[PDB]
C-alpha cells in the first residue's frame, strides 16, 4: 500500500442538511465507539461589551438542570448508560460531545437535544456558577500560558470583540442576571450555525433519523464584520517570577488560502521544543540547535492560529530572564531566513512533518469529531486527505519563501510580554530586528 | 624498502626533539575545535598524565633544560593514544558537512 | 474488512503480532519486560538513564544520524515505561518504515553508551525529575509504592537525588546484556504485514528477577502546600483473574475519574458519602494499580488541610460499609457498563491500542479477543464484589500522605 491507496481508502464524511439548516454529518469505521456532539459557530465574538462572559457561562449551566430532566437526572442517565461528556468554547466556535458507546445512539442525540434547546435556569443554580466562575477566573489567573494568549489577543484586537477574553471581566461575571442569558441562548443557537457532528461506529442513516426526530420544533428563523490587526507591545512587569514569557505575532492569512497551508508547512519547520526531549544537540530545526547549544530557552511553541478571515501567525517562548534578548534574535534571524533564502530540503523536511503531524493527529474517534466540526463551520464542507497531499503537492521552495516575504518580512507585531522581562527588547528594536538590510 | 622507511622514521622521531623533555607523540597537539573535543572525550589517568607530561615539559623549558637521556620516551614504546578518539571526531564532522550537503 | 491481527511466537523466544488496517499511519511497537521491577538495591535510576537514552550512537549508525534520518522521515520515536515494561514506540507513514525499523533495531541491539553523553544525559535526567515531580501526584505514588512494598515493586520510576551522576556505563552494558533477552520481547505492528517483521526480528535479533513481597507502612511528606494528599492502599490481587476484574469492578462501583465536565458526579459513592459529611473543597476517587505478581487497591483523596481526617474517616467507613453487605445489584450493572465503556475507549486512537495489545500480548503470552473481555467482563458476579471488598478491609493497610499533616490519622485513627 502506498499513499494512493492509503488516501483512497478513507472514509468519505458524508454530510446532508435537515430543513432548519441543521448542518448534519457523519463519519463510519469499524471500530465500535461513538462520538457525537453539536458544534456551534457562536463564541465571545458574537457577544457585545455588556453580554462578555455569558458563552462561558451557558457552557457552565448546560448541564444543571433541563426542563424533562431536572438537575441531577442528566448526569445520572449519562453515568447510568456509561458515557464521558465534555464541552468548550474558545472566542468564535463552541461544541459539547458526547463519548459514548454504540448500542447508546438515541438515548444519547435525546440527551444531546434537551441539552441544546431546554436549558433551565434556576437561581440557585445562577449563584452557585456565579462563585463557581469567579473561583475559577481566579484560578486561570495563576496559568501563565493563558494570561499570555490573552495578552497577545487583546493587544492585537485592540477595541473590536476579538479583544474579549472568553470568560469575560469578572465585574461582567458577578453582575449578569438571567434575562441576558436567556436573551443570549434565544439569540444565537438557531438556524445554520449548528453542526451534528458523528464519528465513529455508527449508521449515517440512524444518525439523520435521530436528527430528524428529535431536532425538529428547534424552528430557527447578521454579524461577522473583519476586524483590525492593530500591532503593539504589551508588557505586565512582575520581577518575583521565576520564567518569562513572551509570545509575539504577525497577522496570518485566515482559513481560506493556500498560504495558509504554506504558513502550515514553515511552521511545522519551526515548531516546537521543551526542556524535557530526547537528543538536544542534534535536532533538525536549527532553531533548536542553537538553544541547546547555548541553553538559552526552557520552551518554545512556534505555530499558527486562525479566526475567521483573520489569523495570528505567532511563537511563545518561555525561557529565563537573562536570555529574552539572544532568543529573540535567533527567533526572527530564523524567520527571515525562512524568508528569503530558504533551500529545497528544508522545504521538504516540513512537508513531511507537516503530512506526518495531520495524519497522526487526525487519527482515533475524538478529534475527528472535532475536524468535523471545524470543517463544517470554518470551511462549509470537511476537506478529505487527499486534497490536503495535493495542495502539499502544489508547494516547493519558490512559494514558501515569496509568502514568507509577503507576511512575516516587514509587519508591525503584537508582543506581549509576562513576567520579569526588563531586557525584552523596545518595540523599535523587535522593529530594526525584523526587515533586513542583510544585517 | 621496508626498514629504509623504517630508518627514516624513526631518524626523524629523534631529531625532533619532544622526546627529549618526556612527551609522547600526542602531546603536542594543535588545538581546534576538533581537538578540543577530543581532549574533552579523554579518560581520566590519561589525563592525568597528558598534564603531567606538559607541566614537566613547560618547567623544562622554563629553565631550557633537557632531562638526562634515561629519561627520554624512545619510539615504538609511547602510545599514540588519541588516534581513536579524533578519528571519531573528524568522521563526526565530515558526517555533519556531507549530511547537510 | 478481511485482515484480523495475526499472532506468532518465534521460538526463539519472542512474540510477533500485527494489525493490517488500510490506516495511513504505521506503528512499531516493541515492548520489552525491563521496567524499574528487575533492579536491585546497587543500579537505581539505570532504568531512567537508560530510557532516556533513544538517542545514542549505536553499533552501525552515530547519534547525528539516527536523530536527523528519524525527524526526516517526521517519525515520532517515543519511549514509554510502565513499572514493568518499557516500550520503544517508532510511528511514520507507511511508505518510511523500513529505515525506521532499523533504527528502531539499531537503538534495541546495538548498544553502545559512550561515557560523555552519559554525563550530558545525566544533566538530562536531573531536569527530567523536576518537571515529573512539579506534580504532587507523581510524588504522593511513588511513596505509595515506597510503602507497600519491601521489595521489588518499590523501584521508582525516576532516578534518585544522590545517583545522579554515579551511574556509569558498565552497569549500562550489564543491564542491557541481562534484561534484554529474545524471549522478553513482543515486537507488534499496526499497518505493517506479518511477514515483513518476521524477516525483521527473525533474521536481527538472536540474543539468546524475583517475587515482591508486601510489606505494610505509611511515608509522610511535610510539604506544606495548602493541600492535603492521602493515598490509602491494601494489597488487593495479581492480575490475570477474575479476582482482578472483580476489584476494577469494585473501583468503578466506589468512584473513578470525572466522567462529566464540571459535574457532581452522584453516581459515585464515595463522592456523596463524604460530600453529606464533610462541606468543603475535596476529591476522593479510587485507585486499581495491578501488576504481575500482586496489585494495590485504595483510594487518594485531596482535601483542604483543615479537614482530612473526617474526609479518610466518611471514605473508609462507606467502604466497610459496602463490604459488609449494603449495595444494588443495578449499580452493579452501571458499574459494568462504566468498565465496558473504559475498555472499549482506551483502546479506540493509536497508542492506546498498541499497548493494550502488547501488553496483553506480552504478559500472559498469548492474545485475547475484545468481546471476550467484554463477556469476561460481564460475567463477574456480586458475592465476588462483596468479597473483594472484605479482602480490602481485612487487609493490613498501607498509607501515604503530603502536605500540611496535621489532622490526618496514621493508621489506628482510621
Amino acid at each position: 500500500a502506498t499513499y494512493a491507496q492509503a488516501l483512497q481508502s478513507v472514509p468519505e464524511t458524508q454530510v446532508s442538511q435537515l430543513d432548519n439548516g441543521l448542518r448534519v454529518a457523519s463519519e463510519q469505521s469499524s471500530q465500535p465507539t461513538c462520538t457525537v456532539g453539536v458544534w456551534i459557530d457562536a463564541g465571545s465574538r458574537y457577544e457585545t461589551e455588556k453580554n462578555n462572559g455569558a458563552g462561558y457561562f451557558v457552557e457552565h449551566l448546560a448541564f444543571k438542570g433541563t426542563k424533562n430532566r431536572p438537575g441531577n437526572a442528566l448526569e445520572k442517565e449519562v453515568e447510568s448508560m456509561g458515557a464521558h461528556l465534555n464541552a468548550y468554547s474558545t472566542r468564535e466556535h463552541t461544541a459539547y460531545y458526547i463519548k459514548a458507546l454504540s448500542k447508546d445512539l438515541p438515548k444519547a442525540v435525546e440527551l444531546l437535544a434537551d441539552i441544546v434547546q431546554n436549558c433551565s435556569l434556576e437561581d440557585s443554580q445562577i449563584e452557585k456558577e456565579r462563585d463557581v466562575i469567579l473561583q475559577e477566573l481566579q484560578e486561570n489567573d495563576t496559568s501563565m500560558r493563558d494570561v499570555v494568549f490573552n495578552y497577545l489577543h487583546a493587544t492585537a484586537f485592540q477595541g473590536t470583540p476579538l479583544a474579549q477574553s472568553v470568560e469575560g471581566p469578572s465585574e461582567n461575571v458577578r453582575k449578569l442576571s438571567r434575562a441576558d442569558l436567556t436573551e443570549y441562548l434565544s439569540r444565537h443557537y438557531k438556524a445554520p450555525r449548528m453542526v451534528l457532528a458523528a464519528a465513529g461506529g455508527l449508521e449515517h442513516r440512524q444518525l439523520l433519523d435521530l436528527a430528524q426526530k428529535h431536532f425538529s420544533g428547534l424552528s430557527g428563523t447578521p454579524t461577522l464584520t473583519p476586524c483590525r490587526f492593530t500591532g503593539s507591545e504589551i508588557r505586565h512587569r512582575e520581577d518575583g517570577l521565576p520564567l518569562a514569557h513572551v509570545a509575539i505575532a504577525v497577522e496570518g492569512p485566515g482559513w481560506a488560502n493556500p498560504d495558509n497551508v504554506a504558513l502550515q508547512v514553515a511552521n511545522a519547520i519551526i515548531g516546537h521544543y521543551d526542556c524535557t526531549y530526547g537528543g538536544g544537540m542534534h535536532l533538525s530545526s536549527p532553531l533548536a540547535s542553537v538553544a541547546v547549544t547555548n541553553k538559552l530557552c526552557q520552551s518554545f511553541q512556534t505555530f499558527n492560529i486562525c479566526y475567521a478571515d483573520t489569523g495570528l501567525l505567532g511563537a511563545h517562548f518561555v525561557c529565563d530572564h537573562m536570555s529574552i534578548d539572544d532568543m529573540m534574535f535567533v527567533l526572527q534571524g530564523q524567520w527571515m531566513r525562512l524568508c528569503t533564502s530558504a533551500t529545497e530540503s528544508e522545504v521538504v523536511r516540513g512537508k513531511n512533518l507537516l503530512r506526518n503531524a495531520l495524519v497522526s493527529h487526525l487519527d482515533g474517534t475524538t478529534p475527528v469529531c472535532e475536524d468535523i466540526g471545524r470543517s463544517l463551520l470554518t470551511y462549509g464542507r470537511r476537506i478529505p486527505l487527499a486534497e490536503w497531499e495535493s495542495r502539499i503537492a502544489e508547494v516547493d521552495a519558490r512559494v514558501v519563501r515569496e509568502v514568507c516575504s509577503k507576511y512575516f518580512y516587514d509587519q508591525c507585531p503584537a508582543v506581549a510580554g509576562f513576567g520579569p522581562i526588563e531586557q525584552l527588547p523596545d518595540y523599535n528594536r523587535i522593529r530594526s530586528g525584523m526587515f533586513w538590510l542583510r544585517f | 624498502s621496508s626498514k629504509w622507511l623504517e630508518g627514516i622514521r624513526k631518524w626523524y622521531y629523534n631529531a625532533a626533539g619532544f622526546n627529549k623533555l618526556g612527551l609522547m607523540r600526542d602531546d603536542t597537539i594543535h588545538e581546534n575545535d576538533d581537538v578540543k573535543e577530543a581532549i574533552r572525550r579523554l579518560p581520566e589517568n590519561l589525563y592525568n598524565d597528558r598534564v603531567f607530561r606538559i607541566k614537566r615539559a613547560l618547567d623544562l623549558s622554563m629553565r631550557q633544560q633537557i632531562l638526562p637521556k634515561e629519561q627520554w620516551t624512545k619510539y615504538e614504546e609511547d602510545k599514540f593514544y588519541l588516534e581513536p578518539y579524533l578519528k571519531e571526531v573528524i568522521r563526526e564532522r565530515k558526517e555533519r558537512e556531507e549530511w547537510t550537503k | 474488512h478481511p485482515q484480523d491481527l495475526e499472532f506468532t511466537r518465534l521460538p526463539n523466544g519472542l512474540v510477533i503480532a500485527s494489525l493490517e488496517n488500510y490506516a495511513p499511519a504505521s506503528r512499531i511497537g516493541l515492548f520489552i519486560k525491563a521496567g524499574s521491577r528487575y533492579e536491585n538495591f546497587n543500579n537505581l535510576g539505570t532504568s531512567h538513564l537508560l530510557r532516556l537514552a533513544s538517542s545514542l550512537t549505536t553499533k552501525g549508525a552515530s547519534s547525528f544520524k539516527i536523530t536527523r534520518g528519524i525527524e526526516a522521515v517526521g517519525g515520532k520515536l517515543s519511549v514509554t515505561s510502565t513499572r514493568e515494561n518499557m516500550a520503544y514506540t517508532v510511528e511514520c507513514l507507511r511508505d518510511d518504515v523500513d529505515i525506521l525499523m532499523e533504527f528502531l533495531l539499531n537503538v534495541t541491539t546495538a548498544p553502545e553508551f559512550r561515557r560523555w553523553e552519559v554525563a550530558a544525559l545525566q544533566s538530562q535526567l536531573r531536569i527530567d525529575k523536576a518537571v515529573a515531580f512539579q506534580n504532587p501526584q507523581a510524588h504522593v505514588i511513588e511513596n505509595l509504592h515506597a510503602a507497600a512494598y519491601r521489595n521489588a515493586l518499590a523501584n521508582s520510576l525516576y532516578c534518585p537525588d544522590y545517583r545522579i551522576g554515579k551511574v556509569t556505563p558498565d552497569e549500562l552494558h550489564d543491564y542491557v546484556q541481562n534484561h534484554f533477552t529474545s524471549a522478553r520481547m513482543a515486537l507488534i505492528g499496526l499497518g505493517v504485514s506479518h511477514p515483513v517483521l518476521k524477516q525483521v526480528a527473525e533474521q536481527f535479533l538472536n540474543i539468546r528477577g524475583a517475587k515482591a513481597k508486601y510489606r505494610g507502612g505509611e511515608i509522610r511528606e511535610q510539604n506544606g502546600d495548602s493541600l492535603v494528599h492521602a493515598a490509602l492502599v491494601a494489597e488487593s490481587a495479581a492480575i490475570g483473574s477474575a479476582e482482578a476484574n472483580a476489584f476494577s469492578v469494585l473501583q468503578h462501583v466506589l468512584g473513578a475519574g470525572p466522567h462529566v465536565k464540571r459535574g457532581s458526579n452522584a453516581t459515585s459513592s464515595l463522592y456523596q458519602a463524604v460530600a453529606k459529611g464533610v462541606h468543603q473543597p475535596f476529591d476522593v476517587s479510587a485507585f486499581n494499580a495491578s501488576y504481575s505478581d500482586s496489585g494495590l487497591f485504595g483510594f487518594y483523596t485531596i482535601s483542604q488541610a483543615a479537614s482530612a481526617g473526617d474526609v479518610i474517616k466518611a471514605a473508609y467507613n462507606q467502604v466497610k460499609t459496602i463490604a459488609q453487605g449494603n449495595l444494588s445489584n443495578p449499580d452493579v450493572q452501571a458499574a459494568k457498563n462504566k468498565l465496558k465503556a473504559g475498555y472499549l475507549m482506551s483502546v479506540e486512537s493509536s497508542e492506546g491500542f498498541l499497548d493494550e495489545v502488547g501488553c496483553q500480548a506480552l504478559a500472559a503470552g498469548s492474545y485475547t479477543p475484545p468481546s471476550t473481555v467484554l463477556q469476561q467482563i460481564d460475567a463477574v458476579a456480586d458475592a465476588d464484589v462483596i468479597n473483594a471488598a472484605k479482602k480490602f478491609v481485612s487487609g493490613r493497610k498501607s498509607m501515604a500522605a503530603s502536605g500540611n499533616l496535621g489532622h490526618t490519622p496514621f493508621i489506628d485513627e482510621l
